[PDB]
């Protein structure tokens, strides 16, 4: 335990994002940048509203399709080329970058 | 010996706190601003806590070290070590009871939660309003 | 010089009265003097100077087996309020000591010690040179600067060291 | 004369005071109110003993400051349970500045005598009575006291083998303390090992360390067994070697292995006339001809080995049967290389490569996954002595002469300044925006930056010192090397963005009072962020 | 140049310095000069600007004055802040431990009108605290500093701050005052007083007197605005009024005639809302209202307020362009508090008069109340009026203030960059931990005025600035720096201080520009300073202003770093604070390479001694100097020698001048402790050797010869001061005397019949120094553990004597020990660059590495603590240092070589030991040193040592070898820092333990232990080291039965006894047991006894 405190502790100096998002992370808050995680397994499709990204994913199993309206434009998709119309992305995985809201990824993905 | 497995707490009960005690302070006094002497019967006082000096009663009768467990008939301090003036616990008999503001200001009120009343209505009663 | 005592003033950290340097600037110059003593126990020095003038090295009246080897060093400047009284102790030794307390020995209140330099050298260098090429037996000329305070002669000096080796090697 | 009283003593004094006044009240026969009203009062003022600026108003004396209660010694920052349990003042243990000990073997720690006398003082007074140095303890004790010249012969058989826990504030990782044996040293400073230097994140920079005598045999032991220096090699971080060459050692060691063509003593193998004269047949020939003006450290020359074992492949090729405690083989290295592996242990087999730290690294990490802890902690203070010896005569020093810059840094920018006036060009006309333009410039600067960050070391020859202290891994940066010879690039601003125009301009050309007056910003911001 | 009589030091200075170097204790003397009255100062004012001059006094003063009674029958008005004759000479209130302080008069006449008789006399308000020349305050025998404060200015500063929910720019006004009440104007909320939200603007608008037409015409083109009026509940006048009027205090019946006038009165009027003048001249000029008027103006009453809210509402709606009704048109644009034009220096002079306004204020009330009180006629200011609460209220602003520092006197240097110092915090200022990462940063503005490497490494970087070089103060307290204005391409000689406002309107070029010998920018292109931070490089016709000199932007400690603009803004800064830490050595010695601002600063700093009046020295003595002047008087300098300074360093002055020598009006006499014939010389030129040798510097330490510990080259004299007082007490009294019962002769002989150690007597640690006796017990001063030496002087003030003693004392004796500190192992070293370390090993001058003449080289410094750093100004300091120490000449040729185009005539040539000056930011460049060290071999043998390259082929002293490639030697000059092992090194096996908490007392003075924290607890039990940590938090710290065991048990040699429970423990559980907590302890099978 304290070893291990003291080994994550130390290098926090040796940083420059950084030890923001390693206190971020440890006290385990909502980060500064709430980037979604799919709710339900199933393929993508993406509208472009008025400077707005409307996010809906069609599932597999057969049940409600997951519905996003207000996320910033400047948020950016997953690299996964890039996330874009006509694509099947998994549960576990994170829509947007930035960093996933940990209470989310365990209510979902146990 | 310095091995205690576990360590238990509790509330201290008037008859606990009197068994821990073993002198009543009745006078209000702590020290003599002429000669800096402890006050009989006052705050610091020798008689219930302890004595000033290392082996010296308050008076100045028996300040020999080669007798221990004996209490002078004239002031009626026990002439031990100092440290107990950082040990030997006192008390203060309070003519009338008084209850104890963790248990009544404390937010849920313990006093409140167990005899299930208004935490406002619970100061009026302990502040003599009602 | 192993401690000045000046009849005066009473500790290093004072001023003589008529005097241009202080206490502590003439123990400091009074370490850049360069003496040469026979025996080898410790010897009293007199320096005596009444009214003005520029008290030098020269100015300082050593006893017999004692000389002074830098008589146009400046020490103090004087008027004629001043009157400088040094007594200034010797002792041989070699390379250098710290100030030695005079609360650890029987001395007065009035000793004051002085960082003694016992190094009658004051610098040594050398160059080799490479004489003769590679092909029939090359050997290694040294030539060797010896530069004394004037205490005494480098001959006398690369003497001492020769002979300090010569002890030192041991077989 | 004057009391500086707590108080605790006041609210007591109010409680006691209420309390006869309330029993007086209850004596003389009193009506309901006044006695009520002083209950009232007793009851606010064993309140206020228990928790004071809790109910209402707090209870003041002198000057409108609140009253310490009884709850106030245990809440807070200033509280029992957080400050006066947790952070405690020791006796048997010193404070001082630290030095480096390079002459010391890791598991040593030099102690400054003075220090060393008064913090084993009970200890070398024991073995002072002991022997009949000391009449008495009191004679003892006023003998050490004084410092007799008879103390010191005794004082090593006193510390031999007691080891002493050195602490280097902030304390952040398990091995910021570490046991050391205390070596006697003359002075007023402790003489750290230049390995641990890490370990503690200390610099000789005036930062102090905390010695601590562990007392105990218990403690003696833990000191020696779980927390001595030697032992605990590791990090307990990535189980890598912490007490590995840093700084110096690493270009010591780099320039002793690297290998260098037209050198001294070289392996030539000549045609019909010579032999191939870069041929020696013990290490010890090779020294011998390395000290006396003949063969150069960094000479690719084929040495006949005993001692060491071979590489891997030439294993397998020459013996596969028989082992080498006293054979013999030949290996195409340098001298440096052989020196080198002398140091690493017997049954280690050769690395014939320059010696850069992750190179190091690798090898203490095969050093210690492979062999005991002990070898590791010996081999690397071999390393490290090795190393600073070859660290004097690897010849890194830094000149205005030894620091270059690029020829083609005159080219290279003042292009960069024709496709930035350019932008000038086309913004005066009505086109692009100034963000745009600041970013533009941005990019075009930090491209300019990339440009001389690769051009250096197209120039720089590799025996330079500033390459030897870089290329090393030692310590320094392609960057801090950049920032030094070339130019600085673009320098941030204080809220984080970039500022369009450069340090056009090596720290050895110098800033412009200006460009310094920018590059200021960063360095500060840098200072407050660290 | 320009200083009457300096030893000549050959300079590297490209451009002619069209400014001088002005007065460096300005910023705190004409301050004061400006508090007091004085007439060097009146004469400046008379001559610059306005032409109607008020000293600070006279201000608070007129702005005070009448005190009237509530019915105003009888006043009482001050005027005529005289200052007589003082009370003594300030070496004499550091001798007899007083206040350096003049007795201040002022000219009071109680005026009755019912009567009309007016009854006048001279009010003595005091032993007023009055400034030396050197610019310091001697408060109780101690020279103090004020420290001048940053702020922002009274004014009304615009923000724009974006939104979470809406994401649009608010502007947010804030009208902060000089005292009263905070005005803000939001817009989505209205106007907020002392925290009084939901107020539309429209409320006071119309309750001041604005019918709603008027608002509708005022308010022109705004959206906001006619939202705000139209959102108003409140509609009318008196309704808007009583409900402002509630909102503002509850509990009180809100009647019209009370509000109408607690509405003018807060705001409106002059006594109860404190307006001020820099407030007045900044709304005035940014709003553009009363333009050409004259300056003490009233408060923004009204046209000040709709044209505050007429900027807001332009600023919301977003145009550059504005025409106010009444004021002159000025262009929308918001401020920033950190921003220098906003950023107000208010100093010494006003600090003082903002607590004399203060105290004036605490006797206001008590003359106020007197007069009420007091019959009438039959009184006379003398009665009526309390001087206490006015000296009290500066014994207070020289008795713990933040903004009244100790002169950090550990050399010249350190006090004068002690004063010349701008402190964000303090009271009226930031806090360390309210102050963001913003306002610590450096600013566009900064330039030239605060220094931006000048600060702290400790928790107070960017906060305790220091002010730049040229830099001066303006009369508002705005810092101004000089410039050169230039016409159509053609530059001007006229020297203009402008501050960091009209900075920003101008074009500012910077010194190093190619000039045509008058003043002409030869230079098609300039390199600039935009409208705020844009570093640019335009046309010379655009440019309107230029930068005098450079290193406008460096303090005065910052610009003694030679090289300077070769390493980084940390290293200098770390440079420039070492600088300030550099200890006063037994000898002193200048820099062989330095800059000019070194000849100027030990001048300035105060502790030189200068001649006032030209003529000859008539005879030089170690004590004083006396010199006849030309006049025709004879002046008689004393100087102090071995006197205590701050920072227990020496204050030794050294007469330089023979006994008749010719001094001009302004040369140096006397050096002071770091001084080389008045040049600041802090540290000495030590011969440096650039390799890594055999470990000893590694990681930054440093290794030095013996020669160093022989020669007293970087030997020290440190001074520490011990006090006593025999105070009275209940039983006895106490008395200073040699007789003590229970002592031996041996520790009483260095005593005299006083009871105190003989002057010289050498004391160890430990030794009696003072024999005091209680009623009987000994209780004698002993010196601290860590501190031995000579006793200098013992200053003593008895009952008997006339000396003041501070209440409850009988006889003061206070003893001045000085220890001669050798440079030891483990001591800090620094450069000038940054580059310190502490002294590794010190190497008997034989085996350290030495040049081929012989000379063994003085220090070593690692090489991999020089890219990494960066911070090569050590080298060239070292190679110029080589150029600078050997003599050379530049071998010319038939017409000058080509590297030397760009050199400085009559530097050709230089003899041995030529000290020389680069100007930190326009010195000597690479192609120059390079050519440079192509110098003579002046050696005694006629063979060079370096090469071209400036790299000697030094030879190993240890082994005896020449090193295989050269070595980097030559000439840095080092600083001994304060950081010596002496105070450091602290040991304790046992000794005595503190009363109140049973574990070992904390300090170096004390006999102390060490702090074994959390954090080291933390690693104690990673490890696992369970009987360790369980040794060192009981016996070894709190356990009173275990540190008397344990002694006992190592001593005889036994096993040390388990540690029982730790005090730590017991003191919780009796606390919790105190706190009615009923805590028990119990094990398994059966229950344990406390
Ligand atoms: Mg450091
Ligand atoms: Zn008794």
């Amino acid at each position: 335990g304290i070893v291990a405190a003291q080994s994550i502790g130390e290098p926090g100096t040796q940083l420059t994002g950084g030890l923001p998002r390693v206190q971020e992370l440890f006290e385990a808050r909502v980060p500064r940048n709430k980037a979604p995680i799919a709710d339900v397994a199933g393929r993508v499709r993406l509208e472009e509203s008025d400077k707005f990204f409307k996010i809906t994913i069609v599932p597999d199993d057969g049940g409600e399709e997951v519905v996003y309206d207000k996320l910033s434009k400047r948020q950016r998709l997953r690299v996964i080329g890039v996330l874009s119309d006509g694509d099947h992305v998994e549960v576990g995985d994170q829509l947007m970058e930035g960093a996933a809201d940990p209470h989310e990824v365990l209510r979902v993905q146990g | 010996v310095n091995f205690f497995d576990e360590l238990r707490i509790g509330l201290a009960t008037a008859d606990d706190i009197r068994n821990w005690s073993y002198g009543e302070v009745k006078k209000p006094e702590t020290i003599n601003y002429r000669t800096l002497k402890p006050e009989k019967d006052g705050l610091f006082c020798e008689k219930i806590f302890g004595p000033t000096r290392d082996w010296e009663c308050y008076c100045g009768k028996y300040k020999r070290v080669r007798f221990k467990g004996i209490i002078c008939e004239r002031c009626g301090v026990e002439v031990t070590r100092a440290k107990v003036r950082r040990e030997r616990m006192g008390h203060i008999e309070l003519a009338a009871p008084v209850t104890h503001i963790w248990y009544f200001k404390g937010v849920p009120s313990r006093l409140g939660y167990l005899l299930d009343l208004a935490p406002k209505d619970l100061e009026k009663i302990i502040y003599f309003a009602a | 010089v192993t401690s000045i005592r000046i009849d005066g003033v009473l500790h290093e950290f004072t001023t003589v009265p008529g005097v241009k340097e202080d206490v502590t600037d003439i123990i400091l110059n009074l370490k850049g003097l360069v003496v040469s003593s026979d025996d080898d126990e410790p010897v009293t020095m007199y320096l005596r100077k009444q009214g003005p003038g520029v008290v030098t090295a020269g100015d300082i009246v050593p006893p017999a087996g004692v000389t002074v080897h830098n008589p146009d060093m400046h020490i103090a400047t004087l008027n004629d309020k001043g009157k400088l009284e040094v007594e200034l102790v010797v002792e041989r030794g070699r390379g250098y000591v710290p100030a030695v307390q005079n609360k650890a020995s029987g001395a007065e209140i009035g000793r004051i010690p002085v960082d003694s330099i016992y190094s009658p050298v004051l610098k040594v260098t050398y160059k080799v040179e490479a004489t003769r090429v590679e092909q029939r037996t090359d050997f290694d000329k040294l030539i060797i600067d010896v530069e004394t305070k004037n205490s005494i002669s480098p001959r006398d000096a690369l003497a001492s060291a020769g002979g300090t080796l010569v002890e030192l090697f041991g077989l | 004369g004057r009391f500086a009283t707590s108080d605790l003593n006041d609210l007591y004094r109010r409680v006691i005071n209420r309390n006869n006044r309330l029993k007086r009240l209850i004596d003389l026969g009193a009506p309901e109110i006044i006695v009520n009203n002083e209950k009232r009062m007793l009851q606010e003022s064993v309140d206020a003993l228990f928790d004071n600026g809790r109910r209402g108003r707090p209870v003041t004396g002198p000057g409108n400051r609140p009253l310490k209660s009884l709850s106030d010694l245990l809440k807070g920052k200033q509280g029992r349970f957080r400050q006066n349990l947790l952070g405690k003042r020791v006796d048997y243990s010193g404070r001082s500045v630290i030095v480096v000990g390079p002459q010391l073997k890791l598991h040593q720690c030099g102690l400054p005598k003075l220090m060393a006398l008064e913090l084993f003082k009970p200890f070398v007074m024991k073995r002072l009575v002991d022997l009949n140095h000391a009449q008495n303890i009191k004679s003892a004790k006023r003998m050490v006291e004084r410092q007799r010249p008879q103390v010191w012969d005794v004082l090593e058989e006193v510390i031999a083998e007691h080891p002493v826990l050195l602490n280097r504030a902030p304390t952040l990782h398990r091995l910021g303390i570490q046991a050391f044996e205390p070596q006697l040293v003359e002075g007023k400073a402790i003489q750290l090992h230049p390995l641990v230097c890490e370990a503690f994140n200390a610099d000789f920079d005036g930062d102090q360390m905390a010695v601590h005598l562990p007392l105990s045999a218990e403690a003696q032991a833990e000191a020696r067994i779980l927390m001595l220096s030697s032992n605990n090699i590791l990090s307990p971080a990535s189980g890598k070697p912490l007490a590995m060459p840093r700084l110096d050692m690493v270009t010591g060691l780099y320039y002793l292995t690297t290998l260098v063509e037209g050198a001294t003593g070289e392996y030539q193998a000549a045609t019909k006339d010579a032999p191939e004269q870069g041929v020696y047949s013990s290490p010890a020939e090779a020294i011998m001809a390395m000290d006396r003006g003949a063969l150069s450290v960094r000479a690719k020359i084929k040495v006949r080995l005993t001692e060491l074992r071979p590489p891997t492949d030439l294993e397998a090729q020459l013996f596969e049967n028989g082992w080498k405690p006293g054979d013999a083989w030949t290996a195409e290295t340098t001298l440096g290389r052989v020196m080198f592996n002398e140091l690493l242990p017997k049954s280690y087999p050769f690395v014939n490569e320059q010696m850069h730290k992750k190179v190091q690294a690798r090898i203490i990490n095969d050093l210690a996954e492979r062999f005991p802890m002990i070898v590791v902690a010996q081999t690397v203070d071999k390393l490290k002595d090795a190393g600073f010896y070859w660290a004097t005569r690897s010849g890194v020093t830094v000149s205005m002469a030894d620091v270059l810059v690029p020829p083609q840094k005159q080219e290279i920018l003042e292009r960069h300044e024709a496709e930035a006036d350019a932008i000038e060009r086309k913004y005066q006309r009505g086109a692009l925006n100034h963000t745009e333009r600041n970013e533009s410039l941005v990019k075009i600067w930090q491209d300019a930056t990339e440009e001389v960050g690769k051009a250096l070391e197209e120039f720089y020859p590799a025996d330079n010192p500033i390459i030897t202290i870089v290329k090393s891994g030692a310590t320094g940066n392609l960057t801090q090397t950049r920032t030094l010879a070339g130019m600085k690039g673009l320098v941030t601003n204080p809220k984080g963005e970039f500022i369009p125009r450069p340090i056009k301009s090596s720290f050895r050309e110098g800033l412009t009072v200006l460009e310094y007056f920018i590059n200021t910003h960063g360095a500060r911001k840098g200072l407050a962020d660290t | 140049n320009s200083v009457p009589g300096a030893p000549n030091r050959v300079s590297f200075a490209k451009l002619r310095e069209p400014l001088e170097v002005p007065g460096l204790l300005d910023v705190q003397t004409d301050s004061f000069e400006w508090l007091v009255g004085s007439d060097r100062w009146r004469q400046a004012a008379i001559d610059r600007g306005e032409e109607n001059p008020v000293g600070g006094l006279e201000e608070v003063l007129a702005e005070l004055s009448p005190i009237e009674d509530f019915s105003g029958s009888m006043s009482l008005s001050f005027s005529d802040p005289r200052f007589d004759e003082v009370k003594a000479s300030v070496d004499e209130c550091k001798d007899k431990d007083m206040t350096y302080a003049a007795p201040l008069f002022v000219t009071a006449e109680f005026i009755n009108n019912n009567t009309g008789e007016i009854k006048s006399q001279t009010v003595f308000m005091g032993d007023f605290p009055m400034m030396t020349e050197k610019g310091t305050f001697i408060i109780n025998g101690t020279e103090r500093v004020v420290v001048s404060q940053l702020v922002r200015s009274p004014g009304v500063y615009f923000d724009e701050t974006i939104d979470k929910s809406t994401e649009k720019t608010l502007h947010s006004v804030k009208v902060i005052p000089g005292r009263g009440a905070w005005l803000e104007f939001d817009v989505d909320v209205g106007v907020r007083i002392d925290r009084k939200r939901r107020q539309p603007v429209t409320v006071l608008l119309k309750a001041l007197g604005w019918t709603n037409e008027q608002i509708v015409e005022r308010f022109g083109f705004s959206e906001i605005m006619m939202g705000t009026l139209e959102k108003d509940t409140t509609s009318g006048t008196d309704e808007a009024l009583l409900d402002i009027y509630r909102k503002l205090r509850p509990g009180e019946p809100p009647t019209k005639e009370s509000a109408q006038t607690l509405l003018e009165n807060l705001f409106f009027k002059e006594k109860r809302y404190d307006l001020a003048r820099v407030g007045r001249y900044k709304v005035n000029k940014k709003l553009g209202l009363n333009a050409g008027k004259p300056i003490t103006s009233s408060t923004l009453t009204e046209e000040d307020v709709v044209a505050t809210i007429e900027y807001l509402v332009r600023l919301h709606e977003g145009q550059t362009s504005m025409t106010v009704p009444g004021g002159v048109e000025v262009p929308v644009e918001v401020d920033d508090i950190d921003h220098f034009g906003n950023r107000r220096l208010r100093t010494v002079g006003e600090l003082i008069q903002n607590q004399i306004r203060v105290g004036l204020s605490r006797m206001e009330r008590v003359v106020r109340e007197r007069m009420t009180t007091q019959d009438v006629e039959a009184i006379t200011p003398q009665t009526l009026i309390n001087i206490r609460p006015v000296v009290a209220a500066i014994k207070e602003f020289f008795g713990t203030s933040q903004l009244s520092q100790f002169m950090d006197q550990n050399n010249p240097l350190s006090g004068l960059t002690h004063k010349r110092r701008l402190s964000a915090l303090g009271p009226g200022g930031l806090s360390r931990e309210r102050a963001g990462l913003e306002v610590r940063d450096v600013h566009p503005s900064h330039y030239g005025r605060m220094c931006p490497i000048e600060t702290p490494e400790g928790p107070n970087i960017g906060l305790i600035g220091s002010l730049s070089v040229y830099a001066r103060v303006n009369p508002f307290g705005f810092i101004e720096t000089p410039y050169r204005k230039v016409e159509n391409g053609v530059v001007t000689d006229q020297i203009d201080y402008l501050t960091a406002d009209e900075e920003d309107r101008h074009v500012v070029a910077q010194a190093n520009s190619p000039t045509d010998e008058n003043g002409r920018f030869t230079e098609d292109r300039v390199m600039v300073r935009k409208k705020g931070g844009e570093v640019e490089f335009v046309s010379a016709d655009q440019v309107d202003y230029m930068d005098v000199s450079p290193r406008q932007m460096v303090s005065v400690a910052t610009a003694m770093i030679p090289f300077l603009e070769h390493d980084d803004a940390n290293r200098a800064l770390m440079g420039a604070n070492m600088q300030r830490q550099a200890v006063p050595l037994v000898r002193s010695e200048a820099p062989l390479v330095g800059t000019g601002m070194e000849l100027r600063a030990a001048i300035d700093a105060g502790d030189v001694v200068v001649a006032d009046k030209t003529g000859v020295i008539e005879e030089v003595s170690a004590d004083y100097i006396t010199v006849m002047a030309d006049d025709g008087t004879r002046q008689s300098y004393r100087l102090r020698k071995f006197a205590r300074s701050n920072h227990g360093t020496c204050a030794n002055q050294r007469p330089i001048v023979d006994a008749g020598q010719r001094v001009e009006a302004g040369q140096v006499i006397a050096d002071g402790p770091c001084t080389q014939n008045g040049e600041m010389a802090l540290g000495k030129n030590l011969l440096v050797a650039i390799m890594p040798w055999e470990g000893h510097n590694y990681e930054d330490a440093i290794i030095l010869s013996n020669r160093l510990v022989e020669e007293d080259v970087l030997t020290s004299i440190h001074i520490e001061e011990h006090e006593i007082d025999a105070r009275d007490t209940k039983l006895g009294a106490e008395e200073i005397t040699r007789d003590i019962p229970n002592v031996s002769d041996e520790v009483l002989a260095d005593l005299d019949e006083r009871g105190i150690v003989r002057i010289g007597a050498e004391v160890r640690d430990g030794d009696i120094l003072v024999g005091k006796v209680t009623p009987v017990r000994d209780t004698s001063l002993k010196v601290p553990h860590g501190e031995s030496g000579k006793v200098i002087g013992i200053r003593v003030f008895s009952r008997e004597d006339d000396d003041e003693l501070p209440a409850g004392v009988n006889e003061l004796v206070r003893v001045y020990v000085a220890q001669k500190r050798k440079i030891s192992d483990g001591d800090k070293l620094a450069g000038r660059h940054g580059n310190k370390g502490v002294i590794g090993k010190i190497l008997p001058v034989e085996d350290m590495p030495f040049l081929p003449d012989g000379t063994p080289v003085d220090i070593i410094l690692n090489t991999h603590g020089v890219p990494r750093r960066m911070n090569i100004g050590q080298i060239l300091e070292t190679h110029l240092g080589w150029v600078a120490k050997a003599g050379w000449n530049i071998d010319v040729a038939a017409g000058v070589p080509d590297w030397a185009s760009k050199l400085p005539e009559e530097l050709y040539s230089a003899p041995a030991d030529s000290t020389v000056a680069t100007p930190v930011f326009d010195g000597a460049q690479e192609g120059e040193l390079a050519g440079l060290l192509g110098s003579t071999l002046p050696n005694r043998d006629g063979e060079v040592m370096v090469d071209a390259d400036g790299k000697s082929t030094l030879f190993d002293g240890r082994s005896g070898e020449p090193f295989p490639y050269p070595v980097t030697v030559g000439y840095m000059y080092i600083l001994k820092l304060h950081h010596l092992v002496d105070d450091k090194i602290h040991a304790r096996s046992t000794g005595p333990y503190s009363m109140i908490t049973q574990q070992p007392l904390g300090g170096k003075a004390q006999f102390g232990g060490q702090r074994f924290g959390e954090m080291e607890c933390w690693a104690m039990q990673a490890y696992g080291a369970a009987y360790t940590l369980q040794e060192l938090l009981t016996i070894k710290s709190d356990d009173t039965v275990g540190r008397v065991k344990v002694y006992e048990a190592i001593v005889k040699g036994e096993n040390i006894p388990e540690p029982g429970i730790p005090e730590s423990f017991k003191v919780l559980l009796k606390e919790l047991q105190s706190l009615c907590l009923n805590v028990e302890v119990l094990s398994s099978d059966g229950a344990a006894i406390e």
